[PDB]
RNA sequence: GAUGUUAGGAGGGCAAAUCCGCCGAAUUUAAGCAUAUAAUUAAGCGGAAGAAAAGAAAAUAACUAUGAUUCCUUUAGUAACGGCGAGUGAACAAGGACCAGCUCAAACGGUUAAUCCUUCGUUUGGUGCAAACCUUUCGACGGAAUUGUCGUU
RNA sequence: UUUUAAUUUAUUCAUUGGAAUUUUUCAUGUCGAGUCGUGUUCUUUGAGAUUGGAGCACUAAUACGUGUGAUACAUUUCACA
RNA sequence: ACGGACCAAGGAGUCUAGCAAAUGUGCAAGUGUAUAUGAUUCUUUAAACAUUUUACGCAUAAUUAAUG
RNA sequence: UCAGAACAAGUAGAAAACGUGAAAGCGUGGCCUAUCGAUCCUUUAUAUUUGCAAAAUGACGUAAAUUACUUACUACUGUGC
């Protein structure tokens, strides 16, 4: 919702159309009236949402609305913002990669040593 | 699940190479024509099943409490909606309205005759006909292991309270019945298939 | 980790007593028995030896009776509790 | 204050009036057969602390057995296996002396009666002598007694060959309560059991 | 299912998808996790980095519990309130919330984040960091240590 | 081990299959477990199953503000009660040897709990009709018509249960009510630097007090 | 102390899935192997019961503290161990099932062992068609026991 | 048929004996030794200057004691047993 | 080069554990009702239903050998 | 070299502090291309960094205060590991 909230910023009542779902935000405090399309909404959001007095459209809502999409906005959530993706990219290995390891636990005990400071042969 | 050692119960072990036999481990001994056969193994007569079946396969399966919730809801509304309901397959043409809701009455019935005619009188004297015929002997091995029968998935009716009810549309083919506050997706939705016709108490509903 | 009998629990999770506000809530025979045992038995050898090492006298004996307790009772403490009563032995039997 | 005075006489042990008793003792034992009855405990008071009573079916066995580890029986000094298990010599037993000498006359000497407990005695550099305490649960003056009855019951057929004796609770690592003793209290075994145990759920 | 395994789609192709001339044998590299620093030295490189040696303290008997500290931020300490209280309270800059913090699970307040300005807070929690404490301050509220 | 995957961590290099238990009798068992506790209801004909027990603060610090339901009501709660442990124990009312009371609000409320237990119960004489004032705790036998009218109403198990949370987590105050300058975190910090030396005087009062 | 075909009794063998003691490998894994691993497993030997074992704190905590054992959910593949390699790996707390506590020894009672048992009996009952059982308290004649039975806690 | 709940009827007279709390005196008792423990060996443990066990040697203290509080030690608290 | 005299039937990537990726599905700063309880649940029912008139997991914060 | 991992050997710098030169500069060894070594363990250096798991050990240090389980405040706090 935050976030929606941020992209609605400059231009304000024109419909943000999200393809997704959209989540609450425990994190923001006020909600401005939005309108919004989207595939989903969590009940909270929704609610939130209906609070704000501003208006949760489904898809179709949408079309028969806007057909051809005028003053919409499209959206997207945070897409490589995801704990698998975390993982790609070069190999953790690799020297300047920011990839996680697959590891059972965290803790020194689990891939803390060669390899991943100076002093046990080398790093990363 | 087989029995733990089953083909394995042998003290078979491979001649080996210089006989002129094939090196699967063979029964000991003499006398018997089992003396010298192909002892364990899939592919030996008497020999152990491949990945012989355990009691440990996964045999439930955990689903959401929500997702559960969430069929259960879709399946009422199924059998809300004549169409589906017609798909699903029951002969339903001559019944009104499809959410069939019917007066706390039916839940004293206290004869399944009285059931019957009741039944008849709704509209549903076809679909009583059809489960009447469609007891059948089933194809294949369930015949041997208590499947006899195989018999067409009736009306389902839903009531608040037993005061006669269960005991009424029970021996009647193919019916089912069931407590408004435990409803259950498989009798709502029987082989999966949405849009089961029920036929309700209006207190239940 | 500590704490204190006398006073409130100041209000914090860490530190001196430190936690939550609660208010807090809170022979003759024996020595007669002994000394029949001593009359009946005495010492054993290492008890012997240990007095004797006492009665010598000086710092440097003490230390070695220590020593001598704990090589054979095993354990600082009891051989300092052993030595400690051959003296009070020994100090009885000057009297 | 009789039993409490031969406690602590008994304590002494190594006092002189002590150990000419225990020399004395300990080679009249070396003497007679290894397990044999005695009339009287030789440790009165001991053995009240422990089991023991002045009723009917109550009896002594004084009971000797040899000391030190016990060589790992093998066919010849030779061991087949790996260098870890190839030792003999300094194989120490899981159980005790004490043990070992409740569970011969326990077992096919006296296997009427049901052992109780067992008590020191005196000791050899070759032997260790010790009084076994056991009862006689047919005997009615047992029988009837509802403190010691007990004993009785079939569940404590031969006590001592399963180390449910005071000496088998020791081995066993259950005199030891706590953290000191986690893995080993339904019983090592069972524990150990319970730990392999994987618990998979019909449903999972 | 097995009807939807891979297996029944290579039903009649010979070597059941496991190739012809690098047969498929039981255990070719080792088992398990084998020869990791010698032939499989380089997969361990370049996906376990600080798989092999020895780090740190031993600690002999950890007790998870006298660690624990659940943390919020608090960005997320007003979110903690109901709708309907959160307007009531934006409403009425003369009266402010206690929050306890621990009550809802949490130990620890850490300082992610910015706190509505003004509306000033009173937060009730058994740690916090310099930060939170010095943004709860700077938005007038008090951090109470409790226990 | 091949690929980017997790390094395998699968202890089942023992003879597992031998120790496998798959529980095909969960929810029979259950029923079963039911079956037993409603029998066992049945014979102690009125009477509840469940026993008393006193509610309790958990150990260890991360469990401290919850509470929960210990077994058995100390010595000193069941004095104040008005209770003997053998009577206690006689009735539905566990006791506990061994626990002891720290705090005196803790005692307190353990100690109510036992009243509104006592205010609760009604005792059924030991031989019929013949009513008399009881042992030490117990109270007094009720008549027949009073015994018959508590049967026909319903067998509470709301005190056998524990006492849910008191709730709070939310609660006004006034603005003008707040001390704006009492650093927390230097409080916490100075606190935790100032525990060696607290801990070295604590140590010479204890010894000082030994004389 | 021996001795008895003395009077009365007991043990022995079978069976084992679970169970309790010992005793005790190696294949196997480590791409070799020697410590480790397999495994406190298999086999061996002994011993119980409808369950066994455990069990009423020389316990855990460091809290606002809990409170016998067992079992389940978890803690946790964690602390830790380990040619720190392969691999092994608990405990407390938390949530439940179930919940039950106790008696010897020692202290005390000598204006008296009050205890206990064997044999022989005696005479009210209860169910049974009988067979048997069920209990009832009363003595004797024996012994046992002051190197300690019983009561009191 | 099995038992085990509820319900129904107990009322008079005898006295030996015991129990709980409650006052008030006086008693500060007793609390398991070749055992614990230490050393050393071997085993077992996740237990790490040794977790349990065992063999051997040495061998204690009395409740103000001794035993736990997962790093060997000393000096000493404290908590728990 | 090897295997195949012929024919019939049997005859070989499976099942569990835990991890991951992919994709579907639900809900979403949560999620999963775990054991267990409860029900007017009892051929099917060993499922289904329910969750007491701040359990735990994984995630929501990382980082340090560590007090932190 | 190459997986564009490591080690090793270099190239280019930066922050210190110096050397040399009058200076500009040059110097992070040898005019350049070889002369060499992971985990674990050991070892000795370093540090206003920590720990040994209920606590303490510099130190009742410095102030107060009264005899006591007093109140503040201190970067420097045992051996061993
Ligand atoms: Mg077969
Ligand atoms: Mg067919
Ligand atoms: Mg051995
Ligand atoms: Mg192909
Ligand atoms: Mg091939
Ligand atoms: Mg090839
Ligand atoms: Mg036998
Ligand atoms: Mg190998
Ligand atoms: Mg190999
Ligand atoms: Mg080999
Ligand atoms: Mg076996
Ligand atoms: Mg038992
Ligand atoms: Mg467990
Ligand atoms: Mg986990
Ligand atoms: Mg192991
Ligand atoms: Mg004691
Ligand atoms: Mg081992
Ligand atoms: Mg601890
Ligand atoms: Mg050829
Ligand atoms: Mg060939
Ligand atoms: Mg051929
Ligand atoms: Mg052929
Ligand atoms: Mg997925």
């Amino acid at each position: 919702l935050s976030k929606l909230q941020y992209h609605m910023a400059n231009h304000p009542n024109d419909i943000a159309v999200v393809v997704g779902s959209i989540t609450d935000d425990k994190r923001l405090f006020s909600l401005k009236q939005l309108k919004v399309c989207a595939l989903r909404f969590t009940e909270t959001a929704r609610k939130r949402i209906e609070d704000a007095g501003g208006e949760c459209l489904t898809f179709d809502q949408l079309a028969l609305k806007y057909p051809t999409g005028k003053k919409c906005v499209l959206l997207r959530g945070p897409t490589k913002a995801r704990t698998a993706e975390k993982h790609f990219g070069k190999a953790p290995g690799k020297p300047k990669s920011k990839a996680r390891p697959y590891v059972r636990s965290k803790g020194r005990k689990f891939e803390k040593a060669r390899g991943r400071r100076k002093s046990r042969a080398y790093k990363k | 699940a087989v029995k733990l050692g089953a083909g394995y119960e042998t003290s078979a072990e491979s001649w080996g190479t210089g006989r002129a036999v094939a090196r699967i481990p063979r029964v000991p001994g003499g006398g018997t024509h089992r003396a010298g056969q192909g002892a364990f193994g899939n592919m030996c007569r008497g020999g152990g099943m491949f990945n012989p079946t355990k009691i440990w396969r996964r045999w439930g399966r955990k689903v959401n409490l929500k997702e559960k919730r969430y069929a259960v809801c879709s399946s009422i509304a199924a059998s809300g909606v004549t169409s589906l309901v017609l798909a699903r397959g029951h002969r339903i043409s001559h019944l009104k309205e499809v959410p069939l809701v019917v007066s706390n009455d039916i839940e004293s019935l206290s004869k399944t005759k009285e059931a019957v005619n009741f039944l008849v009188s709704l509209g549903l004297k076809d679909e009583v006909n059809r489960l009447v015929k469609s007891k059948k002997i089933r194809a294949g091995k369930g015949k041997m292991r208590n499947r006899k029968y195989k018999i067409r998935n009736g009306p389902l009716i839903i009531y608040e309270n037993d005061n006669g009810v269960k005991k009424a549309f029970r021996n009647i083919p193919g019916v089912d019945l069931c407590k408004v506050t435990k409803l259950n997706l498989l009798k709502l939705a029987p082989g999966g298939s949405i849009g089961r016709l029920c036929i309700w108490s209006e207190s239940a509903f | 980790g500590r704490k204190s009998t006398i006073k409130p629990a100041t209000g914090i999770a860490v530190g001196f007593n430190s936690g939550h506000v609660v208010t807090k809530r809170n022979s003759k025979r024996k020595e007669l028995i002994k000394d029949v045992v001593r009359e009946i038995t005495g010492f054993s050898p290492y008890e012997k030896r240990i007095i004797e090492l006492i009665k010598i006298g000086t710092s440097a004996s003490t230390k070695r009776s220590l020593k001598y307790a704990k090589k054979k009772l095993g354990t600082h403490k009891r051989g300092k509790a052993k030595r400690e009563e051959i003296q009070k032995v020994v100090i009885l039997q000057r009297r | 204050g009789a039993y409490k005075y031969i406690q602590e006489i008994w304590k002494k042990k190594q006092s002189d009036a002590m150990h000419f008793l225990l020399r004395v003792r300990t080679w009249e034992y070396r003497q007679l057969p290894v397990v044999h009855r005695v009339s009287k405990p030789s440790r009165p008071d001991k053995a009240r602390r422990l089991g023991y009573k002045a009723i009917q079916g109550f009896v002594i066995y004084r009971v000797r057995v040899r000391r030190g580890d016990r060589k790992k029986r093998v066919k010849k000094g030779i061991v087949h296996g790996k260098p870890k298990h190839q030792g003999v010599h300094k194989q120490k037993s899981t159980r005790n002396l004490k043990s070992v000498a409740e569970g011969k006359v326990g077992k096919s000497i006296c296997g009427n009666l049901r052992v109780l407990n067992s008590y020191w005695v005196g000791q050899d550099a070759v032997y260790k002598y010790y009084e076994v305490i056991l009862v006689d649960p047919n005997h009615n003056a047992v029988r009837n007694n509802p403190k010691i009855n007990w004993i009785c019951n079939p569940v404590h057929k031969h006590r001592e060959l399963r180390g449910l004796t005071s000496a088998g609770k020791k081995y066993r690592g259950l005199r030891v309560k706590g953290h000191l003793s986690a893995k080993s209290r339904p019983s090592i075994r069972a524990n150990w059991k319970r730990r392999q145990l994987i618990k998979l759920r019909k449903c999972r | 299912a097995t009807r939807f395994k891979k297996n029944r789609k290579k039903r009649g192709h010979v070597s059941a998808g496991h190739g012809r001339v690098g047969k498929h044998r039981k255990h070719p590299g080792g088992r398990g996790k084998a020869g990791g620093l010698h032939h499989m030295r380089i997969n361990f490189d370049k996906y376990h980095p600080g798989y092999f040696g020895k780090v740190g303290m031993r600690h002999l008997n950890l007790l998870k519990n006298r660690t624990y500290c659940p943390t919020i931020n608090v960005d997320k300490l007003w979110g903690l309130l109901p709708e309907e209280k959160k307007k009531e309270f934006s409403e009425n800059k003369d009266i402010a919330p206690v929050i306890d913090v621990t009550r809802k699970g949490y130990f620890k307040v850490l300082g992610n984040g910015k706190l509505k300005h003004n509306q000033p807070i009173v937060v009730k929690a058994r740690y916090f960091s310099s930060v939170a404490e010095k943004k709860i301050k700077a938005v007038g509220g008090q951090c109470i240590l409790v226990a | 081990v091949a690929h980017n995957n997790v390094l395998p961590n699968v202890h089942l290099h023992k003879w597992w299959q031998r120790h496998v238990r798959v529980n095909f009798s969960k929810n029979i068992k259950k029923k079963k477990r039911r079956l037993l506790r409603e029998k066992r209801r049945k014979a102690n004909g009125g009477t509840p199953i469940e026993k008393l027990h006193p509610i309790v603060h958990c150990p260890t610090q991360r469990y401290n503000f919850r509470t929960r339901l210990g077994k058995g009501f100390t010595f000193e709660e069941l004095k104040g009660a008005g209770l003997t442990p053998r009577a206690a124990q006689t009735i539905g009312i566990c006791y506990d040897k061994r626990r002891k009371n720290r705090s005196e609000e803790s005692l307190t409320k353990n100690v109510e709990r036992l009243l509104k237990y006592k205010n609760s119960l009604v005792m059924i004489p030991l031989k019929k009709n013949k009513a008399k004032k009881g042992i030490g705790g117990i109270p007094a036998d009720a008549d027949k018509n009073t015994i018959k009218e508590f049967r026909n109403k319903k067998p509470l198990l709301s005190i056998f249960k524990k006492e849910k949370n008191t709730k709070p987590f939310y609660e006004t105050i006034e603005v003008s009510k707040i001390d704006k300058e009492f650093l927390a975190y230097k409080t916490l910090r100075r606190a935790k630097l100032a525990e060696r030396r607290k801990n070295r005087r604590q140590q010479k009062k204890d010894i000082k007090f030994k004389s």
